[PDB]
C-alpha cells in the first residue's frame, strides 16, 4: 500500500510538473534550457535560466 | 501673405486639435474598458495570445 501511494505520488508529481505553461512556453518541465526577453530598446535580453522540476 | 482666401495657420491648428482629440478618444476607450489591449485592433499578438490563454 505505501508503495502504491508512492507511485500515485510520482504520478501526480509529473503531471504538476508537466502541467505548468504559460503562453505555450514553460520554465518547469524542461522542454528549453532557457527563455530571453527584452530588457533594452537596443534588443539586449533579460535571460531566465529553466529550472527543470519533473 | 495677408490674402484673405487662405490661411494655413488655422489649417495646422485644425490638425493638431484633430491629433488630440484622436488621441483622446484612444484613452477614452481604454478608460472605459479598463484594458490597455481591449480588442484586435489595439495589438493583435497580445490580443491573440490573450484569446487563447484565457
Amino acid at each position: 500500500a505505501l508503495k502504491a501511494d508512492f507511485e500515485s505520488l510520482r504520478d501526480q508529481l509529473q503531471k504538476a510538473a508537466t502541467n505548468a505553461k504559460f503562453n505555450g512556453v514553460s520554465l518547469a518541465d524542461g522542454s528549453t534550457t532557457k527563455l530571453s526577453f527584452l530588457a533594452n530598446e537596443d534588443g539586449s535580453n533579460f535571460t531566465v535560466t529553466a529550472q527543470t522540476l519533473s | 501673405l495677408n490674402s484673405i482666401n487662405t490661411n494655413p495657420g488655422a489649417l495646422l491648428a485644425l490638425q493638431n486639435l484633430n491629433s488630440t482629440n484622436t488621441e483622446l478618444a484612444a484613452t477614452q476607450g481604454r478608460i472605459n474598458t479598463g484594458k490597455k489591449v481591449a480588442n484586435a485592433k489595439d495589438n493583435g499578438a497580445i490580443w491573440s495570445m490573450a484569446k487563447m490563454q484565457s
